[PDB]
């Protein structure tokens, strides 16, 4: 059996799923592992690194693809209708796994379809403590959230913690963080490190305790909520929102669009020198003024709206998606064979297996 | 001239106080004793006592010196104040409990005019009832000058590392 | 008097000589305090909260200049020479207070002669304790200290701090600080409580106690330049390298040559703060990031503007306490005293005739 793992072509996308550690790993469960040469660039991961875990370089992306029973890739593959068709240079047969964004991308999985490729669909991973070593959106998220403080405090133009000093006090920033999940615990706990003053709000009353015990206040006020609670949301918030220099919002709604935290008329009473970061905003932002891949300014506001955040901290990001990625596969190797088989019964494997064999 | 005390001395002073008022100095940071201090406080507030952190300007070889080291031994912002609005609540302090600061307090810097810290504004640890100073010796500060407060009625000078000395300080409070 | 703070025209510079907390204090030593329109908004200062603290807000800088006693600016005032003459809108006779870098600007220094202008060179003010107040180049390096390890988080593409995981482990990243004044020293504070491991290295003996205090490691150990050798296995281990060693007047040393730089690891970053002197890395190129043998190599200009929000209250602080103990009774008027050694060490020309020694 051989795995492959291509260079990642889409614009921005600096992540691997693979590392040396997983190589060796993946050497010792039985498979021979070929990755394009320079696919660990951006990940500040060499191919000589990685030849040391026992793997082979390919030249190019079709000669790694070309022999695979299966392939690893960080994003989903494109198709003739984006430019390159990279589903076209995947064996006929093989097993694909990846962030494939799988509900939201049909053409993809007709395109996976057609090639007989049976791809498992990282991001459907169904939400179970067993399976939290497996997931994507975890690692990934997490990652998110420390470096959505970074990106807010390289576009402040004041410093994060009080300091007293012979020419009067910088005082510390305050941070307000909606949303209080993987990425909301992480920005609240990074924020804290560099000494400012941490708020955070959520519908779910168990993250009180836990934006407590890292320090943070909670400001007493998932599913659709509505309209009547949005307002007195806002109304709460207000108070604290006023005297916030940093914003974070991270919060998401699974099928529904990001909802709405922070409206035009909102941002127009935060001070100037604000910033804002939204993380959902490939989803529609929590904050509607953002505009995905750019910084929007407006009001003394400034609305800052990366894409793929996690491709921001990719050296970090790349070693643990490959360890999600070898954590789902390595319980349907069995002892001694060369074979991949998935129990089928394992909800691990049936709610993220979106094609298999010619057949949805 | 320079009345010494141990751990145990400097504990009943505290603990038999209403009010006590932290000062913190480049000792306490090249010594790490952060972490040992705020355990003093609190379990000094544990005994109803009432606490504050004085922070000079310049105390530390840096802005914000003290700032990032009680920052990290999770002091809350809201006990630890500035010089000009904590240098009256001296008056009301049983306790002015200095470790590692030196110059920061010399208050020939209000009266020597010859003096290399003429001019300094100072905290005013001498309005307390009683002052407590950590160090191992009787060396100067940076300034290079030495303190009258070290030898006079009301102070006491514990002779130690401040971070072993702190430890052995809430040892002796139980 | 009257009191006025133009904008700063140099490229880049977003700080202002003010804000309102100062202006109230201006005011209650009995000037009128002028500021041009739009001169704090590179540190989200309005024309709106300056004007609540009793200031009037002239339309151009000319204006705001014309009748002005004193004036304070952040960087030296432009001459004719580089295109634009701001001296030529200060007042005959006026004082001018601000970062002037005289001992390297003997053309702002005539210019300002010429016009019979009093200025008093900010950076040259002596080092002694009551001046600390006064002090700016501690009030700015200090913030650029900060600054630079978050520009050195922005392009680092890992994690400060060490994470404990369920998909795992990822290590923290290794910084060293080269050259330990206030920069450093809040550089290496900065690195520290975003969890990095945290080395420095410094020619002078008595640093080592500084960073230990701030909970560095500082590197140890005929000819004891074997101490290179000491250097070199850790840059070699590290990710953020944050150099801050300048000499006034002369060029930074070289402290990272290009030699060394090849055997650092792929994705390090070098900040170069000592890039405007000519850097402490020769690869590093001021207002860029270049990159060679994989290393990020970043070399911002003006590194307090990048913090100006912060940057200016402090330097108009630095500025107030400059001033007010020569402000006085008599129908509002300032009388500076040659005997304070802290305007003697200051002024370099008193109408009509330069006046440092150098
Ligand atoms: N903060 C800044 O930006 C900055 C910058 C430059 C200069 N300065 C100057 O530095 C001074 C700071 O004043 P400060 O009052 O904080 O400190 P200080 O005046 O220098 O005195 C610090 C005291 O701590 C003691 N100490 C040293 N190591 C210790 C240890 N491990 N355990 C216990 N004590 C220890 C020393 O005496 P022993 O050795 O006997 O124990 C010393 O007397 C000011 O004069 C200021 O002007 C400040
Ligand atoms: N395998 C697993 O067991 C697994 C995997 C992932 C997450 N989780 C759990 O799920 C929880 C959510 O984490 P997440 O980051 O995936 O969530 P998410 O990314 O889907 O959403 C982020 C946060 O935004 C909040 N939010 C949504 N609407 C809001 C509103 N209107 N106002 C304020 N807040 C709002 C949500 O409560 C959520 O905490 C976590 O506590 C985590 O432990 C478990
Ligand atoms: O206090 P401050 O802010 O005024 O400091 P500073 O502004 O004077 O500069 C930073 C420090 O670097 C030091 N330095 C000079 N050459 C060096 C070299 N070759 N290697 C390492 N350090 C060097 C200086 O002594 C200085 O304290």
């Amino acid at each position: 059996m051989k795995i492959a793992i291509p260079k990642e072509r889409r614009p921005g996308e600096d992540r691997v799923a693979i590392s040396p550690e997983v190589v060796k790993k993946l050497v010792g469960l039985g498979f021979e592992v070929i990755v394009e040469q320079g696919a660990g660039v951006g990940a500040s991961i060499t191919d000589d690194a990685l030849t040391a875990a026992g793997a082979t370089i390919a030249s190019t992306a079709a000669q790694a693809l070309s022999q695979a029973d299966v392939v690893w890739k960080v994003q989903r593959p494109m198709t003739a209708e984006e430019g390159t068709d990279e589903v076209a240079l995947i064996k006929e047969g093989a097993v694909l796994m990846c962030h494939l964004g799988a509900l939201t991308n049909r053409p993809v999985v007709e395109a996976l379809t057609k090639r007989k490729i049976t791809a498992y669909a990282m991001e459907l991973m169904p939400r179970i403590s067993r399976a939290n070593s497996m997931d994507i959106l975890s690692s990934q998220s997490n990652l998110a959230g420390y470096r959505a403080v970074i990106d807010g405090a390289y576009e402040f133009a004041r410093a994060f913690p009080m300091m007293m000093t012979a020419a009067g006090t910088v005082p510390p920033a305050r941070v307000l963080v909606f949303g209080v999940g993987v990425a909301g615990l992480q920005a609240i706990a990074t924020a804290k490190r560099l000494g400012a003053v941490v708020m955070a709000t959520d519908v779910r009353a168990a993250t009180k305790e836990q934006v407590e015990s890292l320090g943070g206040k909670f400001i007493t006020v998932a599913k659709e909520m509505g309209e009547e609670f949005r307002k007195k949301q806002a109304e709460a918030v207000l108070k604290e929102l006023v005297k916030t220099d940093i914003a974070i919002t991270t919060a998401l709604i699974p099928g529904k669009p990001a909802p709405v935290l922070i409206t035009e008329e909102m941002v127009t009473k935060m001070k100037p020198g604000s910033v804002i970061i939204d993380l959902a905003v490939e989803a529609g932002g929590n904050c509607p003024l953002s505009e995905p891949g750019k910084i929007v300014v407006k009001h003394g506001v400034k609305i800052v709206g990366h894409t793929n955040v996690p491709s921001r901290v990719a050296a970090d990001a790349s070693p643990l998606f490959a360890k999600n990625l070898l954590n789902f596969l390595t319980p349907h190797v069995d002892k001694d064979t060369k074979t991949l088989v998935m129990k089928l019964e394992d909800e691990t494997v049936s709610g993220t297996c979106v094609t298999r064999d010619g057949a949805i | 001239s320079v009345k010494a005390g141990s751990a145990e001395d400097a504990a009943f002073i505290m603990k038999n106080a209403s009010k006590v008022i932290i000062v913190p100095g480049y000792g306490m940071a090249v010594a790490q004793a952060q972490h040992a201090l705020r355990e003093m406080a609190d379990v000094l507030k544990k005994e109803g006592v009432e606490v504050s952190y004085a922070i000079h300007p310049v105390a530390g070889r840096m802005p914000g010196h003290m700032n990032v080291l009680l920052a990290e031994a999770n002091v809350p912002y809201d006990e630890v104040f500035e010089l000009e609005e904590i240098n009256s609540s001296f008056q009301t302090a049983d306790v002015a409990f200095v470790i590692g600061a030196n110059d920061v307090t010399n208050p020939a810097a209000k009266t020597d005019p010859s003096s290399p810290i003429y001019g300094m504004p100072i905290l005013d640890v001498e309005k307390a009832g009683t002052v407590l100073f950590i160090k191992r010796s009787m060396a100067s500060g940076y300034a290079g000058v030495e303190n009258e407060l070290f030898f006079r009625n009301n102070t006491m000078m514990l002779f130690g590392d401040a971070k072993k000395m702190t430890e052995q300080i809430v040892q002796a409070m139980n």
